[PDB]
């Protein structure tokens, strides 16, 4: 669970991350694809070269439902259920690989948010990542 | 890998026994059971939508016996899987895009597969060499990957 | 997420099991012991030997407490709210060991359960040991 | 484990740069924050109940600086860490009782710990690379285990 002073952590370092979310999801990807290139697997379809443009747009479309579940804490279940369908039923992404671009966003964010990336911070966001990585692994059997 | 002797006889001793064959099937029918998602590379083989459907799928059933096959065959090598399976490693990346760790999920329904057929003769002892055996061979299989 | 199917499945299951499930317990620590030798690092108390009390004990406790998730189904996390307690303040293991000893059972119920152990019975089973390692791994953080 | 000549290149150079006892204090201590469980070997150490009292407690922060003067010195064998960490491997097996598991939530808080420390000269690449050598300690820790 996430206690409420989780909520009122993630919601404050993602209003930093404010409108670079985009570009933030896209450098997670990238570190994703270089530190483990097993999950490259599952992008054989796209050009991954770094600064594609599959790769940036996917890594706004990353970002902006994550921007959707800080919306939503209290109901990512509820928030999410389009793309937990869309993750058990259809792209199939075996669930070992949801922590590990967690790991990479994770180090995004330290990397571009020296002030905010406390220690409670961390450990408050690596818990919200856990979350949305669970409710989109929901579905899946 | 690294076996013990007493180890490399209880699972030479068991795989005598092993209809390939039947086990295969089986194993990977079974996989596509338990963990669906594992359907995704499998979309040509026909309807895998629900148990009985999986188990009978007569797809399953040969292609089950080619992987476990393979495996047959990297029991006769031991002591470097890694050069038996870097082929074969290559492939399951550049052309088939399979994640490595569905080599893991087989393995460990594979386990479970010989428990049920050998019963109790598959012992706390058996179960922990078959382990690395396939721990060894996942591992042998993700070796190419990048 | 448990269906009307698995509840069945795992009912009757474990039913069959019977009055061998602290027997059953036993041998899949044993078998968790040998295969994932990490895991004796939370009982350096323990003789781990094989046909060790200590084990045999442990076992009953353990089979005891999934007899109990059985029956309640519906609010696991009441009744395993304790000993979530224990394992989250206490005991500390871990969540990836849990993974590790759900496994073993599987692996002891198969070797029991010639009969019962069919495909989707197996399905359910490894989804229902899943649900009680969620629970028991809840209040960590 | 095998990095590149431009690999190991990149690890060395950023190490020059860290204060081994300022990032073994943070790592420990952030070890301890986002991972609570990981406080099961540490309760000698005194007051645990807050990310401040961690962060800003002693023991915490000596232990830190001798985990990371180990691995810094590691840093130097990366042909040859089985045998650099072999008797560590060892003792944490079976006199610490350590489950080899906290090895690898230790090595994702250093990365997470170089990044915020380095910002963005710790590129996607230079990640990568550490990485690789995370994961090599962890397994060469693990190594001796039984
Ligand atoms: C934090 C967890 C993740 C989030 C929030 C999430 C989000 C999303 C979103 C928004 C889409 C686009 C769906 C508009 O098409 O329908 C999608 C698709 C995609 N996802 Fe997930 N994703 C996550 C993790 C994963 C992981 C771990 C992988 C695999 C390593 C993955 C692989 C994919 C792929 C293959 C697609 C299809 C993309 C092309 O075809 O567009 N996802 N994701
Ligand atoms: C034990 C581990 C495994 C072994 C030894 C192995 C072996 C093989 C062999 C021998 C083939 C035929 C290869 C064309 O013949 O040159 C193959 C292909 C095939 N395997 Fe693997 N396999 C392993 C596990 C797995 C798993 C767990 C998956 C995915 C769930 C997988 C998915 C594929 C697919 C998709 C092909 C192609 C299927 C026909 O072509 O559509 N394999 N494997
Ligand atoms: C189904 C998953 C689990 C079930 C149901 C469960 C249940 C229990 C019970 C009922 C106890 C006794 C609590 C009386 O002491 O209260 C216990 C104790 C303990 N558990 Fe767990 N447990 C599980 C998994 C694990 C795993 C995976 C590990 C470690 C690999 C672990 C290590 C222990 C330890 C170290 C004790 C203390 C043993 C004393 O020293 O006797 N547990 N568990
Ligand atoms: C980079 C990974 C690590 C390295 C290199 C490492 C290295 C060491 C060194 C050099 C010692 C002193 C040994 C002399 O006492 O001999 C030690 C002791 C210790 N480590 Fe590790 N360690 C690592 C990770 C851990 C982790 C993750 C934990 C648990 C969370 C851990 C728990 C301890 C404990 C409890 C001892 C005993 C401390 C004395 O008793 O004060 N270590 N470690």
């Amino acid at each position: 669970v996430l206690s409420p002073a989780d909520k009122t952590n993630v919601k404050a370092a993602w209003g930093k991350v404010g409108a670079h979310a985009g570009e933030y999801g896209a450098e997670a990807l990238e570190r994703m694809f270089l530190s483990f290139p097993t999950t490259k697997t599952y992008f054989p379809h796209f050009d991954l070269s770094h600064g594609s443009a599959q790769v940036k747009g996917h890594g706004k479309k990353v970002a902006d439902a994550l921007t959707n579940a800080v919306a939503h804490v209290d109901d990512m279940p509820n928030a999410l259920s389009a793309l937990s369908d869309l993750h058990a039923h259809k792209l199939r992404v075996d669930p070992v690989n949801f922590k590990l671009l967690s790991h990479c966003l994770l180090v995004t964010l330290a990397a571009h948010l020296p002030a905010e990336f406390t220690p409670a911070v961390h450990a408050s966001l690596d818990k919200f990542l856990a979350s949305v990585s669970t409710v989109l692994t929901s579905k899946y059997r | 890998v690294h076996l013990t002797p007493e180890e490399k006889s209880a699972v030479t001793a068991l795989w005598g026994k092993v209809n390939v064959d039947e086990v295969g099937g089986e194993a990977l029918g079974r996989l596509l059971v338990v963990y669906p998602w594992t359907q995704r590379f499998f979309e040509s083989f026909g309807d895998l939508s629900t148990p009985d459907a999986v188990m009978g799928n007569p797809k399953v059933k040969a292609h089950g016996k080619k992987v476990l096959g393979a495996f047959s065959d990297g029991l006769a090598h031991l002591d470097n899987l890694k050069g038996t399976f870097a082929t074969l490693s290559e492939l399951h990346c550049d052309k088939l895009h399979v994640d490595p760790e569905n080599f893991r999920l087989l393995g460990n329904v594979l386990v479970c597969v010989l428990a049920h057929h050998f019963g109790k003769e598959f012992t706390p002892p058996v179960q922990a060499a078959y382990q690395k055996v396939v721990a060894g061979v996942a591992n042998a299989l993700a070796h190419k990957y990048h």
